[PDB]
């Protein structure tokens, strides 16, 4: 014959700000005194639950908030994300359907059905529920899985428009400014890209993610010292990454310092055995330090990692031809070319080495293969024009 | 299904009291401990002192700690008695839900291999989360079709639980899907 | 009956909103409604209809013309009220439950449980938002007429409290302790006072005044002379590492032939996983092997365990026997009790064979070396 | 240093909320006083207290928390 | 733990025994990095209850597993020790019989202190002799009695070395620092007192000092296999391999012939760049591994040579070939995951990273990514599980606190 | 008497992706001699048990 709910803005309030000790002593008091049926000494403490790292007693209690107020679309909607917590999305989908057949006016159902049917790799009804996500209300969480969508199933062709018109709106969220400027760097833009990074660095000066990709711009078009200051304002909040130090190596390795170059590129080796660019990085400088017994060795490694390219084997067959291996050097670029479509410098090296050969016969059919496929080295341009002149 | 899980439910009482008097034993031990470590430190000092009736206290907690010790042991024995007679309980259930439905030895075989999984019980792994993870995991796989019970009710772990509701819920809801024309299988 | 719970209180202004005007109460039920009251408090105005249970209010305005009625509902919202509207139809989302509200002239603030201030416009826009550095405990009204400064404040808890107009902070102070409710008024006899209440109780009065460079590695000359002899002797380095690399592959192909042969891997389609963990000094020493199915979901029947140890040393009492059903994803630990016969210390190995119950070939093995008995 | 500290207490146990405190003129000339419903000093006994000066001049038991 | 002897119960932190980060250097505890030349007085951390210490590897506190506490020629309840104590030349050889042969201290001290009264109290060696038999029957304080005792007759490099035992027992490094650099006064160059005193800087991790002291030792002996094991491994992991390759060589000089050696010198060889006398060097360690956990750290780290040259196959053989050799090899576990991940296989490695997990809780590769690829299909549960045992293993790690950042922030 | 040209520039990360990192090689330590003798007398009593 008490009142039911004595003591819920109590309970409400300690546990809002973050106390989780008191919350659950008044919680207990209230569940001894009504023996049950109270619905919020249940549900705070099940969200209380999951704010520690179990997800297990969250989902009991939520299981039992639902109970109470069968017809009540919160609580099923608390049930399937307890769900979504854990591996299963398919029941999550399943609860948040009984919870949508109660209430047909909120987003985020429509958001979770939409990242768990992300989860279970249907992009069809993914796509349209967060869709509907956006038409209710939108958020930048619905834009960014949308986004994420868009670029597993497809193209950044379908990417770019949407983190536009997030961005459009609440320009404020790095991740947003972020990931758009790396999707301009997966693309020919080069301009926009270090404006939404700049933009990003605005806000947050330190960001390590954008200092990454920033300084990765700036080292390739030229200028290492400026990228070489970037990572220095965040070298010692990650001390041991494999790519901030794979980057740092690159930039020693521009300005001509291939020890200094060879020593990050090791410690990053060191960090990652299995990263296949920091692999070719090292056989990269190891060609250019001419040492031709290392440069194969990494150059190997990077190729059994990644094997479907086609300046691996082209740098693998520069290094065979200078460890008296003429054969192994043929049929690595007989690979190569194979393998390559965009880069000339492959067809160019292979009409070297058999100008070398003495063949000067299909160093003609690598030439006119290079010519095909185109253009900015300084080097290439000259050989470019001694094997077509003295052939 | 009834004078079935009486059975069940006496060893998981037997086994709930051996889990009390385990822990405590260990209580009583660390007295022991404490209080022995006392009595080094007082024997390892030069100067005379009183005892204090460190020595009785010391004999009172030896006193609990045999007491605690012989009772572990009778009900190990108990525990053990009783899962013995739960086997021979649950292998005339097999027997008799085998025949109850034209079960053929595959199936036979199955159930002999999730009712009856262990020969004796021990401090990590018992007959209760056992046979419970097995029939959970058999009626996932074969028996069931909706999802949301899938996960919801249709779990399985290997801790010792604090009722024998689910496992009970379980084994009935078993010979019920088995009733409407289920089958088990493996894959 | 069903009767509900009043948890939020606050006043409204009837027309003239001055010292001496008459003000009306608005009450927050537990059930999700708002009455708002007669000067009297015995008769009801209005009823306004909520979706969700409100926590906090702010009332600006006057009654009768221009009222607006901000609640912080549990749900982590904020609906404004106004009139002709029963529904509040112009809802805001925190993104987390609302900890405060703080309502100025024009702008209103939100405290998040994101240890952060947003501040919204009436109409349902936000306009900026401010990070704080910890959480937030309770949030007031710093309101002195003098210099017109109107500005909200904040409770963190990391023991200080910054009063912040509208984006810039001042005024922080300290306390020796996390404050849990702050008031600013006329308390006493002094326009400015402020009164705030420890979390642990205590009470603390304060009255503010009216004039207010890498880590690049190093190399020595080791290295450069390792350097010159790869670059003087590297295709005997390159040719020498292939011929090891070779002799490797076979030898390691060799091994793995042999390990297949006597099925000595404890981690061999045929899924599972073994590992025999042993514990305890003594002469009885509990031998605990940790099995495991590693399927997507296939469980295994029919399998059995079969140990192989010297008679005359450890006497096991069940050498052989049935395994439960593996589910795959379970770590079954199946225990067993080794205890040492020889009076002299003697560790010898003892070896686990997982096989099933039709074939007689081991499915997978296990080793371990015992222990020292340290008898008696 | 804007904020001038008047008084630094530790023994009072008022654990009251910022909206269950409220401060304002009581018996007229010009006085104001601050009501407070207190809860326990765990949530236990709600006592309504009122505070004039520094001094507690009246606490009296209340039926329920405010 | 049941043996109370240190006066601080909560001492500063850097006056009591009780560099690489764990990303490059292995561990064997929560910290605590592996060490070169493991000496059979190495405790390398202390556990916090005996439940602990049983059921952990008996050797993961020790070099050699942990007890529970640390005709015949002569019968020794037939002779009177107060006849054989009138004759010390007699005497001696008998207390040295009697305490290293037949390890019974109680009846080595009644001869001991027959002895002493019979040489009125005179001679340093009796006096040693007794302390030694107080030490190991667990008076500490009775020792340093009659250590200072014998140190005041004549300053000997024994005494020193036993004193600074008696004040390592009592939890007291900067005592026996202090004593150590006395006995340096006193000896102006031995080797054994410097090596101690980097031992004492090692055990309370500060190696800035330790290798300045290795390095005096080096400048004394430059043969000790100690402080160049030392100095060499400290070289390897802060990414200074060919310097470590140096070191180690000097040992293979000075015909030093192991396992170990042989194994040390194929890792630096390969991680200096010299791929000549890289394998050859792993065969013969191969060769020279008395046990099957040499075999399986030679066949760990082969499988780590194969894995830096590409071909993941024969480093998934090695790896599998380190379990079969030893079954409790918790790296082996890991790398073999991460190796059945990179193929595809989740549920294998999710099984054997939950293995590593089980065998080795204070290391954080087999959490990071058991939590990991749990993010990665989900159940963010056990994903903070597995992050908040990594971050309680390798705490100042920094993917651990963006994967704790992001799941904490998916719980509301 | 051409020289192949290589490319002067590498290959850069533009974003750190979480990867399962491996354990790091183990260099084997080296052992005292006492803990030789120690090890090789308790061996040898082993030894003479089984040979007897």
């Amino acid at each position: 014959f008490p009142i039911l709910e004595k003591q819920n803005w109590l309970i409400h309030l300690y546990y809002i700000q973050k106390d989780y000790e008191a919350c659950k002593a008044v919680i207990k008091e209230q569940l001894q005194e009504t023996h049950g049926l109270c619905e919020y000494a249940i549900y705070v403490q099940a969200l209380i639950f999951r704010l520690e790292g179990n997800i297990q007693e969250s989902l009991r209690l939520f299981q039992m908030c639902a109970f109470l107020s069968p017809q009540c679309a919160d609580n099923l909607k608390q049930v399937a994300r307890s769900l979504f917590l854990l591996g299963k999305h398919k029941a999550a989908i399943e609860v948040y359907n009984e919870a949508a057949k109660l209430n047909q006016k909120d987003w985020e159902i429509c958001h979770n059905l939409g990242v768990c049917y992300i989860y279970l790799k249907q992009f069809d009804k993914a796509q349209d529920q967060l869709h509907n996500a956006l038409h209710l209300n939108r958020h930048d969480l619905t834009y960014i899985m949308l986004g994420k969508i868009f670029l597993l199933k497809g193209d950044l062709d379908k990417a770019i428009e949407i983190y536009k018109k997030a961005v459009e709106f609440s320009p404020e969220n790095t991740e947003l400014l972020t990931t758009l400027g790396l999707l301009y760097l997966q693309l020919g833009i080069y301009q926009k890209a270090f404006e939404h990074l700049g933009n990003t660095l605005t806000y947050d000066p330190t960001n390590y993610k954008a200092i990454l990709a920033a300084g990765s711009m700036m080292q390739t078009h030229g200028d290492f010292d400026v990228a070489l200051t970037k990572y220095k304002v965040v070298a010692c909040a990650v001390i041991e990454s494999p790519p901030l130090w794979n980057n740092i190596g690159m930039c020693f390795f521009g300005k001509k310092k291939y020890v200094a170059a060879i020593s990050c590129l090791k410690r990053a080796n060191y960090l990652a055995p299995l990263d296949w660019k920091i692999l070719y990085n090292l056989g990269l400088v190891h060609l250019t330090m001419q040492q031709y017994a290392s440069a194969f060795h990494f150059l190997s490694a990077a190729i059994n990692f990644q094997p479907k390219m086609g300046e691996l084997y082209m740098l693998l067959a520069v290094a065979l031809t200078n460890l008296e291996d003429s054969e192994n050097a043929k049929r690595a670029y007989e690979e190569a070319v194979r393998l390559d479509k965009c880069n000339p410098l492959v067809n160019l090296n292979y009409a070297v080495l058999l100008y070398n050969q003495g063949e000067k016969r299909d160093a003609l059919a690598q030439y006119q293969e290079m010519e095909k496929k185109v253009s900015s080295s300084l080097e290439f341009d000259p050989e470019m024009v001694e094997v077509a002149q003295k052939l | 299904l009834e004078e079935y899980f009486e059975l069940i439910d006496h060893h998981f009482e037997l086994r709930i009291n051996g889990e009390k008097l385990e822990e405590l034993l260990s209580e009583r031990a660390v007295q022991f401990r404490a209080i022995q470590r006392r009595l080094l430190t007082r024997f390892k000092d030069k100067t005379p002192a009183p005892l204090q009736h460190l020595d009785t206290l010391l004999d009172g907690t030896y006193k609990q700690v045999i007491a605690l010790a012989d009772a572990v042991e009778e009900n190990q024995d108990n525990l053990f008695q009783s899962f013995t007679r739960l086997k021979s309980a649950t292998h005339l259930v097999i027997l008799l839900i085998g025949l109850w439905q034209k079960l053929s030895a595959d199936q036979i075989a199955i159930l002999e291999a999730a009712f009856l999984p262990l020969q004796q019980d021990t401090q990590e792994l018992g007959w209760e989360e056992t046979v419970d993870a097995a029939l959970s995991h058999l009626l996932k796989t074969c028996l069931s079709k909706s999802s949301k019970e899938q996960a919801l009710n249709l779990n399985s772990q290997l801790g010792i639980p604090k009722d024998t509701s689910q496992l009970k819920k379980h084994i009935t809801l078993f010979c019920d899907r088995l009733a409407k024309g289920g089958r088990l299988c493996l894959s | 009956r069903r009767q509900t719970v009043i948890t939020t209180m606050t006043t409204l202004k009837k027309n003239l909103a001055d010292e001496d005007a008459v003000s009306c109460l608005v009450l927050g039920t537990e059930n999700k409604e708002l009455l708002v009251l007669d000067p009297e408090a015995f008769t009801i105005l209005a009823k306004m209809s909520l979706p969700s249970v409100p926590a906090f209010l702010e009332a600006s305005g006057q009654f009768d013309v221009e009222f607006r009625l901000a609640a912080a509902c549990r749900n982590g919202s904020i609906y404004i009220l106004r009139r002709d509207s029963k529904r509040p139809k112009y809802c805001i989302e925190l993104g987390a439950q609302p900890v405060g509200l703080v309502g100025v002239h024009k702008v209103l603030v939100v405290g998040s449980n994101q240890d952060s201030l947003h501040g919204f416009t009436y109409k349902g826009k936000r306009l900026w938002t401010v990070q704080m550095p910890a959480a937030i405990l309770a949030m007031n009204l710093l309101e002195q007429h003098s210099r017109g400064l109107q500005a909200v404040m904040a409770a963190l808890a990391n023991e200080e409290v910054r009063i912040y107009h509208d984006k810039v902070l001042l005024n922080v102070i300290r306390t020796p302790e996390a404050v849990t409710s702050l008031c600013f008024g006329r308390y006493g006899r002094e326009d400015n006072t402020l009164i705030m209440t420890t979390l642990g109780g205590g009470l603390i009065i304060k009255i503010l005044k009216r004039t207010a460079k890498l880590n690049v590695p190093r190399k020595t000359r080791l290295y450069v002379d390792q350097t010159l002899r790869e670059r003087e002797a590297g295709t005997a380095m390159h040719r020498t590492f292939q011929a090891d690399l070779y002799l490797l592959r076979l030898r390691a192909a060799r091994a793995y032939v042999q390990a297949l042969e006597s099925s000595l891997s404890p981690v061999s389609r045929e899924p599972l996983k073994l590992h025999a963990v042993v514990q305890g000094l003594g002469p009885t020493f509990k031998l605990t092997l940790h099995l495991q199915n590693t399927s997507t979901a296939r469980p295994i029947l029919g399998l059995v365990v079969c140990f192989l140890y010297n008679e005359v040393l450890y006497a096991l009492p069940r050498a052989f026997f049935k395994v439960p059903l593996l589910v795959p994803g379970l770590n079954y630990p199946l225990e067993t009790f080794v205890k040492s016969l020889s009076d002299k210390g003697i560790s010898d190995i003892i070896k686990v064979l997982v096989l099933r119950e039709g074939q007689s070939t081991p499915l997978l093995s296990a080793h371990i070396n015992m222990p020292m008995s340290e008898g008696l | 240093s804007k904020w001038l500290d008047s008084l630094s207490d530790s023994m009072a146990n008022i654990h009251t909320f910022s909206a269950c405190l409220a401060l304002a003129d009581f018996h007229g000339d010009g006085e104001y006083k601050l009501a407070m419903g207190d809860l326990g000093p765990d949530g236990r006994q709600p006592r309504l207290k009122v505070l004039k000066g520094h001094t507690l001049v009246s606490q009296k038991p209340l039926p329920d928390l405010p | 733990i049941l043996d109370e002897n240190a006066i601080a119960q909560v001492p500063r932190p850097g006056t009591s025994l009780k560099g690489p980060s764990p990303a490059v250097r292995p561990v064997t505890q929560a910290g605590r990095p592996i060490t070169g030349f493991l000496r059979p007085s190495t405790q390398s951390g202390r556990p916090g209850t005996i439940e602990q210490a049983i059921k952990t590897p008996r050797t993961a506190y020790t070099a050699r597993p942990i007890a529970s506490s640390s005709g015949p020629f002569i019968n020794l309840s037939r002779l009177n020790l107060a006849k054989y104590a009138q004759k010390p030349k007699l005497a001696k050889a008998l207390f040295e019989y009697i305490f290293h042969h037949e390890n019974d201290v109680k009846t080595a001290l009644d001869l001991a202190a027959l002895s002493t009264e019979h040489s009125q109290y005179k001679d340093w060696w009796w006096k040693v002799q007794i302390g030694k038999c107080y030490y190991r029957l667990g008076l500490y304080r009775e020792a340093e009695k009659q250590f200072k005792s014998a140190l005041k007759q004549q300053e000997m490099v024994d005494t020193f070395l036993y004193l600074a035992k008696v004040y390592i027992s009592l939890d007291q490094p900067l005592t026996a620092l202090n004593l150590f650099k006395q006995g340096l006064d006193k000896f102006p160059g031995e080797v054994t007192l410097l090596c101690g005193i980097a031992r004492i800087y090692e055990e309370m991790n500060n190696i800035s000092s330790a290798t300045e002291y290795y390095k005096e030792v080096l400048k004394q002996d430059n043969t000790h296999v100690e402080a160049i094991a030392c100095i060499g491994s400290n070289h390897f992991y802060t990414d200074q391999p060919e310097v470590a390759l140096r070191f180690y060589r000097r040992l293979l000089q000075m015909g030093v012939y192991n396992c170990q050696l042989f194994n040390n010198l194929g890792l630096c060889c390969f991680y200096a760049q010299q791929y000549d006398m890289t394998l050859t060097s792993f065969e013969r360690a191969l060769s020279l591994a008395e046990n099957e956990e040499e075999v399986a750290d030679v066949w760990y780290n082969l499988g780590h040579v194969a894995v830096g040259t590409g071909d993941t196959n024969l480093a998934h053989q090695c790896f599998r070939l380190a379990l079969v050799s030893n079954n409790q090899h918790a790296e082996a576990y890991n790398n073999l995951a991460v190796l059945e991940m990179r193929r595809g296989h989740v549920e294998q490695a999710k099984a054997l990273l939950q293995t590593a997990s089980s065998l080795a809780p204070h290391m954080y590769e087999p959490h990071f990514n058991f939590a990991t690829i749990s993010d990665k299909i989900g159940d963010l549960q056990r994903s903070y599980a597995a992050a908040k045992k990594s971050e309680a293993a390798f705490p100042d790690h920094v993917d651990t606190q963006h994967l704790i950042k992001q799941l904490e922030q998916h719980f509301a | 008497m051409f020289r192949e040209v290589l490319p002067k520039q590498g290959q850069l990360y533009v974003e750190d992706i979480t990867t399962m990192v491996l354990c790091k090689p183990k260099l084997l330590p080296l052992k005292s001699l006492t803990l030789e003798k120690l090890e090789k007398m308790q061996q040898a009593a082993q030894d003479t048990i089984h040979q007897q």
